[PDB]
């Protein structure tokens, strides 16, 4: 779209209609009369799109004003509302921008955020501009968590993050606009190659591709109409949903057989009973012909009676000759018949070997997508952030991620090299301590009004704790941490002297021979300036090709390249990178997903704040403490950079409207 | 509310392959056999009626008489007279067949004799005779 519903829909938001937060902030307005809802909507879009036109500067209250026309500017304090609303919660004046008003003398609130990823970085920015005191610890000696990326001579490649999905709704196109970010569209043309190293004919691969999907609307079938969610007291996952729709397939391959070599019986045994038929009645013609010659061997002149016995035999046998030729007749027709049944059988098979192998492929790369195998995905709800999807096409990050999370750290105070161990929150504040990662004896000790959480889910998960909570976390949110799936996925780099693959194709697929395999080097990914491809290890092998070597990875890569360009072609690469991220104890794993028995609503429990008991027995309800962001805390964008972002946005502004409270919600 | 198309999922074939461990693998073994079992009758009869056609070998083309033509005359000579008394006690009331019997003589002409030598030639009696048998 474009104007200022273009705005609302670039900030994913209803350019007409008033969000359930806005509700919160603006009861005064969605309960009151319609027209005011209507000059509501516009300050708000219209100030979206001032922000959205130039993101690389503060966007003030002022400079808001100044641009409103009349009657949208005759009321000046919903404008500050509206302005403060967004200002608030990163609608605008979010990322890096230039600030017209420097920061404010005094800092107000002490808030200690968890891990330097982006969802710490983005709140980190956030609370620091809204003027308060802010300190990040990580455990890394680096900054970006999950955008990692490999820098040696002029090659760059990301061994996490590296793909923007779609610039049409995205919070990273401001981003992309504030920091330099080569984005290069990635062309979505794929061509696989079988593990041979043969390219897939163009009428298979189309055939094997329309089946998959086709599979796949099978799955939401069983879902939704069918309702085949439990099986024996388990949580169907998509995996099992897809065996028992390929079975049913195989099923009905084989009752189509079955049906029509029962209608070649039924006809050979039409034409069985019509040959007995005739064979009997050849019987009688042969019989009934000597009578009529031994009748008329009685040479004339004779009496009537044998003239009559001449002439009725006769007639009988024209009789039984006429129904003989009629029986003759539908012998053809059935003989025929028979050709045609025949000549027409239906399908041998449901899918062929390499069939099966080519589909196994799309099962791979859907396991790269959800970073997880299909058998741990539920079936209901695996897709159901879906419907927020960008649009616009893919880009890759041309000069390495990691330019987003180092241009966010500008100004921050965070603490590398220190690695949380405990988290102590009470209705007077929290307690943080950390050790030094190089000498663990070396502790430290962080007093704060509040903990924004941003560990990985992975970490989160780790039994025995690598974080321990004082007082423990309560079972709703250990259960959703439980419930909720942690994946997996992983890449190698390989970097070359030269170009030996076709330089327009951005990506291409390796058929892998078995199932167990799919995962393993399945697709190749062409997306730099220097000679650098990148190979993806999905699905149930990134777990156990972490226990293998790199120099015996890399070597599985090349005698694959060898085969699809030639053993002559493809040199000794001069570097190579292999991530392991499930290994990595500051991860512990790559992606969120909903797993069977899990829901979108466990994304929803995560991002949930925890309030400590009273310090004195009937002291007043306490405030809230411990804050929790990150990939796996947003139901609508998760396991994605621009989720991580949003949501410590989020948080930001929910920490901000607690200890700095919100004065525009009046 | 409608599965994609040649996609076939229904609710008893659904619970028939889940249930089980190893309910899939048995229904489709099962079918598997219901087929080779299927294709066993076919070659069983196929040998069956090729058999039953070495027999039909020549067809009947050594049993097969000429056509007689012969305008149907409807003067009844005494010969012709003879001729049906004896069809109808062979063949009844089968008037076609005493009509081939005769030669010249269509089914009508046939019908009208019954009515005019009924008397004469006791059809009522020769009818009686052959119902009898
Ligand atoms: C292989 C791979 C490919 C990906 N590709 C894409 C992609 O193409 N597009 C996309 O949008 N997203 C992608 N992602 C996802 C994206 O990288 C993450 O969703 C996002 O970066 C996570 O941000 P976060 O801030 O929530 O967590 P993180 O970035 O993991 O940040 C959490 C921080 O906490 C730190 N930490 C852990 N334990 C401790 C401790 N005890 N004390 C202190 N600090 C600690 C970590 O070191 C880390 O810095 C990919 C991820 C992987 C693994």
């Amino acid at each position: 779209p474009s104007g200022v519903e273009g705005a609302a829909f670039q900030s994913r938001l209803p350019h007409d209609r008033m969000t359930s937060q806005e509700a919160a902030c603006f009861p005064d307005i969605i309960s009151g009369p319609q027209q005011t809802q209507k000059v509501f909507l516009f300050i708000r879009n219209r100030t979206l799109q001032l922000w959205l036109d130039n993101p690389k500067i503060q966007l003030t209250f002022e400079a808001t004003l100044q641009q409103l026309e009349a009657p949208y500017n005759s009321d000046t304090v919903l404008v500050h509302r509206v302005h403060s609303y967004l200002e608030r919660h990163g609608l605008i004046n979010f990322g890096i921008y230039k600030r017209i008003k420097p920061l404010p003398t005094k800092k107000t609130g002490k808030v200690i955020i968890i891990g330097s990823g982006v969802s710490g970085l983005a709140a980190a920015r956030q609370l620091q501009s809204f003027g308060m005191d802010v300190t990040l610890l990580e455990a890394r000696d680096r900054v970006g968590g999950r955008v990692a990326t490999f820098r040696k001579g002029n090659y760059v490649a990301d061994l996490g993050a590296m793909v923007v999905t779609g610039l049409g709704g995205n919070p990273m196109a401001v981003v992309s606009k504030q920091v330099n970010m080569e984005l290069a569209k990635i062309k979505q043309k794929c061509p696989l190659y079988e593990a041979n190293g043969q390219a897939v004919p163009k009428e298979k691969d189309e055939m094997v591709e329309q089946e998959f999907n086709r599979l796949l609307e099978a799955t939401s079938y069983l879902s939704h109409q069918l309702d085949f969610n439990v099986l024996n007291n388990k949580p169907v996952s998509l995996g099992q949903a897809l065996e028992v729709v390929i079975q049913l397939q195989e099923k009905h391959v084989k009752d189509e057989q079955i049906e029509h070599w029962k209608k070649i019986v039924k006809t050979q045994e039409e034409l069985k009973e019509l040959l007995n038929k005739m064979v009997n009645l050849k019987e009688k013609i042969k019989e009934l012909h000597q009578q009529y010659k031994e009748a008329s061997e009685v040479k004339p002149p004779r009496d009537i009676t044998a003239e009559f016995l001449v002439k009725s035999k006769h007639r009988d046998l024209t009789a039984l000759c006429k129904e003989y030729d009629e029986l003759a007749e539908t012998q053809g027709k059935l003989e025929e018949k028979l050709q045609e049944l025949e000549a027409n059988p239906p399908s041998d098979v449901y899918l062929s070997s390499r069939d099966r192998q080519i589909l196994d492929w799309h099962f791979a790369n859907l396991e790269f997508a959800n970073a997880t195998p299909l058998s741990t995905l539920s079936l209901k709800h695996w897709d159901q952030d879906d419907d927020f999807e960008f649009t616009g096409s893919h880009l890759t990050v041309r000069n390495g991620y990691s330019c987003v999370p180092v241009a966010l750290a500008e100004g921050l105070d965070i603490k590398l090299n220190t690695a949380v161990r405990q988290v102590r929150y009470t209705a007077s504040g929290c307690e943080v301590i950390a050790v030094n990662t190089r000498s663990t004896s070396q502790t430290f000790i962080y007093k704060c009004d509040a903990v924004l959480c941003t560990l990985p889910l992975g970490v989160l998960k780790q039994q025995p704790p690598a974080v321990q909570f004082v007082p423990p976390l309560p079972e709703w949110k250990t259960s959703a941490v439980q419930r909720m799936g942690f994946g997996n996925l992983n890449k190698v780099v390989l970097c070359f002297d030269r170009v030996f693959w076709d330089p327009s194709v951005n990506l291409f697929g390796h058929v892998g021979s078995t199932t167990a395999s799919r995962g393993e080097l399945f697709l190749f990914w062409n997306l730099y300036k220097a000679p650098i491809l990148l190979a993806l290890v999905a699905g149930e092998a990134a777990g156990i090709m972490e226990n293998i070597s790199d120099d015996v990875i890399v070597g599985r890569c090349l005698a694959i390249l060898k085969g699809i360009f030639g053993s002559s072609a493809v040199p000794q690469p001069k570097e190579t990178v292999v991530s392991r991220w499930r290994a990595d104890p500051w991860a512990r794993g790559s992606h969120s997903y909903v797993a069977a028995g899990s829901s979108g609503n466990d994304y929803d429990l995560m991002a949930q704040p925890i309030t400590p008991g009273p310090s004195i027995p009937g002291a007043p309800q306490p405030i809230p403490r411990l804050f929790f962001a990150g990939e796996h805390t947003i139901r609508n964008y998760p396991a994605t950079v621009h989720g991580a972002l949003l949501s410590g946005l989020r948080e930001a502004g929910r920490i901000a409207d607690q200890f700095l409270g919100a004065m525009y919600t009046l | 509310r409608k599965p994609p198309k040649g996609m076939f999922l229904s609710q008893e074939d659904v619970e028939a392959v889940s249930a089980n461990a190893t309910a899939a693998t048995t229904v489709l073994r099962q079918l598997d056999m219901e087929l080779v079992s299927v294709k066993r009758q076919i070659q069983n009869i196929k040998q069956t009626n090729s058999a039953l056609k070495e027999k039909l070998d020549g067809g009947i083309e050594p049993y097969r008489l000429p056509e007689v033509i012969q305008k149907c005359n409807a003067r009844w000579t005494t010969e012709e007279q003879l001729l049906a008394v004896q069809a109808i006690r062979k063949y009844g009331r089968d008037f076609q067949a005493i009509s081939d019997v005769i030669g010249n003589k269509s089914v009508v002409q046939v019908k009208n004799f019954f009515v005019n030598y009924r008397r004469r030639f006791n059809i009522d009696e020769v009818l009686q005779e052959w119902e009898a048998e």
